[PDB]
């Protein structure tokens, strides 16, 4: 059991910016990206929660046939610092020798919370070694990690330079063009239904999200 | 103070661990940040990654060099590196300057936390030959009651332990003991008198007091059993009577060293015992005491109990006043803190282990004893081998009464027929000096041609022929 | 030195109180089939110090007859988390065999204090330990458990529940008749002059304790 092409409504009209810096390092790296460009390898998705993205990071790698990763934020961090470089290390070789990976990061806000009045540091440790690890796979490594989050001005701004993350990509909720596809999708398992249209439904559920 | 040849060269030795560059390096090609700097020789981290269980403490001398001589000024030269002290000092630096009538906490003995060494002198005990040990356990074979030993060895280095000290062993000298069934006990005061003229031939041919061997069978069936398995995970590792011979040993024999105060620190003792392994042979193992806590309270306080993995403490006459041993058990129900308010603590917690092994026979640097290892030994009395002047005849009888120096020499070399022979001192001692150091170096060809033509030797195969 | 009636005095009155209430599930459990309906199993004293509520717990287990076992506050917390549950387990169980049994602790104050003031780590250790175990057990030992404090509302809250901890006992100062019966205890051995009068002394201390 595993996710389709799409299988998201709302999102098909901003999908191609996800999708887009995948791949053409890969599909076309003689003709497009041969000038001297370095390819970005850094998205920031972020939004509401409950638009779904931890699954939009799984419809990418089936559509494209890549290996999938899966890191949680209070996960991994919530271990060691010995233990989290381990699974951070092993996880960084594994995903180049099967090129092209992709590797899922979220919640990068309780790894990097702002420094107002955050005292104590433990949480720099980490941090730091994210930044090191996204440097030396410049020549053809076809990694793009996806840092998952909810607001993108909680996020540390060191975060955001080149090379490190450069794409902030947001998905919205949708309107009733958008959240008619996702109850397409949640009735086609059902057996029978009425003889009403779910948009007459879907009308007055505006702000619900997906 | 001058300290022994091998233990001057581990000091010289950083001995640090190189390291090559990372996926997590982010520095250029020309430097090191944390993740390919040279390694400390004393990080416990890298030992118990290739299973090794201690940290080498020529190597923990240099993790204490570290604490006391800082970047700082100092000015001191103090080396810590001490036995602590359980005894009382009677002066105490206090009001309180008579111990029957006052003690306060600076003088008093803090409680024993059992901690386990982490540290080894000895890292690895190695042999010379499977044939030297197989006399040891055959004379088992003939008489069926248990042995015991003294070895004589050297000590060089060792590759494999990062700044460690291997334990070279060359021959096993046997003291006179009353053998018994199931256990042994001797007298110390004629082993005393006799081991003092066997280190006096020791000098001359390079030799060492620095272990002894004690056996432990008991067969199971004499057909296809070998032997019983006594000493397993659930029983006792090394009986509580036999640390105490254990102890006594260590303290005989000191270990010098400079950064020490007393001038002595860090006896380098090995105790090997013949027990057998779990499933169906008799392979042996060796483990040496901790210095930390059981080297210093057993000039005091050690007892004898009737359990062989624990020993009772005994309670304070006037002088000897000890404090309360904890350690950690599980009991019914979880695992809980310190317990022990309770005699009869263990002392397997106290040893620390060793590596034993036996070299290749395809090469090695020397070997310096092969000689026969047949020989009768000096105090087998239990056994049939232990033969007066009628043996020489049998032994070495200056072969077929004409012998080719490459066939005459090589059973010259003995341990034992050599202690037999200046013990009736016919030679002189110049010329028997000669004659022994002939036997355990090279280039022997010169200097036994040097012996034939004395009229020492020439006395000694004309009063032997015509005897039986 | 065992105690009896007569060594304490002045609570004449309130330790009938506590006569009735523990004396009849001890001997006479049929009146518990009679009527159907669980006798409580934890009582709990309260006053100012120096009252001698410790001497009152040994008065009422001696002359019972019952299987004593003293249950000190301190004692308890001088030990660490793991050896201090094992010592509370052993307890209960040696007096369930010998029942009727009383299990009286002591200083129930230094174990369980106002959690909410100070939320720690220790402060729910033990006496979680002692509510799975206080409520948990259920043989029909008619076994009775009796606290001591200083005040009433300064246990946590949690402790004074049904089935626990229901019946609060509070232990007075004694009156003027009361004051004179403390004195004649202690001067049974103390050779006392004949100009000393008995009734004299109870009037000039008002507020002094036993
Ligand atoms: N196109 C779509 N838009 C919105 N919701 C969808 C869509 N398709 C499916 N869903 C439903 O929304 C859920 C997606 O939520 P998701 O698993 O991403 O939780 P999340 O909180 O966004 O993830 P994370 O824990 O990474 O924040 C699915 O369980 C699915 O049933
Ligand atoms: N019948 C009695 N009523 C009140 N006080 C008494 C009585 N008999 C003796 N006393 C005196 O009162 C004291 C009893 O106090 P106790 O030892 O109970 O202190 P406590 O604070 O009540 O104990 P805890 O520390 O458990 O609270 C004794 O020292 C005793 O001299
Ligand atoms: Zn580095
Ligand atoms: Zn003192």
């Amino acid at each position: 059991n595993e996710v389709g092409y799409d299988d998201i409504g709302g999102c098909r009209k901003q999908m191609a910016q996800i999708r887009e810096m995948v791949e053409l390092p890969l599909r076309h790296p003689q003709l497009f990206k041969a000038i001297g460009i370095k390819p970005p390898r850094g998205v920031l998705m972020y939004g509401p929660p409950g638009t779904g993205k931890t699954l939009m990071a799984r419809a990418v790698a089936n559509e494209t046939g890549a290996f999938f990763f899966l890191i949680n934020g209070p996960e991994v961090m919530s271990k060691m610092a010995g233990e989290s470089e381990s699974n951070l290390r092993k996880a960084f070789e594994e995903a180049e020798k099967n090129a092209p990976a992709i590797i899922f990061i979220d919640e990068i806000d309780s790894i990097a919370p702002k420094r107002d009045k955050t005292n104590g540091e433990v949480e720099r440790r980490v941090v730091s070694q994210l930044l090191t690890l996204m440097d030396g796979m410049k020549a053809r490594s076809n990694v793009v990690v996806i840092a998952a989050t909810n607001r993108p001005n909680s996020i540390d701004p060191a975060l955001r330079r080149f090379g490190r993350f450069d794409r902030e990509v947001d998905i919205g909720i949708p309107d009733a063009t958008g959240r008619l596809e996702v109850l397409r999708i949640h009735t086609k398992n059902m057996k029978l239904a009425d003889d009403v249209d779910l948009e007459a439904l879907a009308a007055e559920t505006h702000g619900y999200v997906g | 103070i001058k300290e022994l040849a091998v233990d001057e060269e581990l000091e010289k030795e950083d001995g640090l661990i190189p390291r090559q560059k990372s996926k997590l390096c982010k520095h250029g090609d020309r430097g090191m940040c944390e993740y390919c700097s040279p390694l400390p020789p004393w990080d416990k981290e890298y030992h118990e990654k290739n299973k090794i269980k201690h940290i080498s403490f020529h190597s923990y001398l240099k993790k204490l060099n570290e604490n006391a001589n800082k970047k700082e000024n100092g000015s001191s030269y103090i080396s810590p590196l001490s036995e602590p002290d359980f005894r009382i000092n009677k002066r105490c630096h206090n009001g309180h300057e008579p111990w029957p009538r006052g003690i306060c906490s600076k003088c008093q003995p803090s409680a024993i936390t059992l901690q386990q060494q982490e540290f080894r002198m000895v890292d690895h005990v190695e042999f010379q030959k499977s044939e030297i040990i197989n006399e040891f356990i055959q004379a088992w074979r003939y008489t069926g009651m248990q042995r015991f030993g003294y070895m004589y060895g050297s000590y060089s280095k060792y590759d494999n332990t990062p700044l460690g000290i291997k334990a070279v062993v060359e021959a096993i000298y046997e003291p006179p003991q009353h053998d018994e069934q199931d256990g042994l006990t001797m007298d110390v005061e004629q082993v005393k008198n006799e081991m003092l003229q066997i280190d006096r031939q020791a000098q001359e041919m390079g030799l060492s007091r620095i272990g002894l061997i004690f056996t432990d069978l008991s067969d199971a069936g004499a057909g296809d059993g070998s032997v019983f398995c006594k000493r397993h995970k659930d029983s006792f590792f090394l009986s509580s009577l036999e640390v105490i011979m254990a102890a006594r040993h260590q303290t005989r024999h000191p270990n010098v060293s400079k950064y020490s105060e007393q001038g002595f620190f860090s006896s380098k003792f090995v105790t090997c015992v013949i027990s057998g392994n779990l499933e169906g042979e008799i392979d042996i193992s060796s483990y040496q005491v901790s210095t930390e806590a059981e080297a210093l309270v057993t000039a005091d306080m050690i007892s004898g109990s009737t359990f062989p993995s624990m020993a009772y403490i005994n309670d304070t006459t006037d002088e000897r006043y000890v404090p309360e041993i904890f350690y950690m058990k599980s009991n019914e129900y979880g695992i809980t803190v310190k317990e022990n308010a309770k005699p009869a603590f263990p002392v397997d917690y106290l040893l620390v282990t060793l590596t034993h092994g036996f070299p290749n026979t395809d090469t090695e640097t020397n070997s310096k004893f092969v000689s026969s290892t047949g020989f009768p030994w000096s105090n087998r009395q239990a056994m049939g081998q232990s033969q007066d002047y009628q043996e020489l005849k049998k032994y070495l009888f200056n072969v077929a009464s004409s012998g080719d120096f490459n066939l005459l020499h090589e059973k010259i070399s003995n341990f034992h027929l050599l202690l037999y022979i200046n013990s009736l001192q016919i030679l002189s001692p110049d010329e028997w000096k000669l004659l022994i150091e002939s036997a355990v170096k090279n280039e022997w060809e010169e200097s036994l041609l040097k012996l034939v033509s004395s009229a020492g030797w020439q006395t000694l195969v004309m009063i032997l022929q015509e005897s039986g």
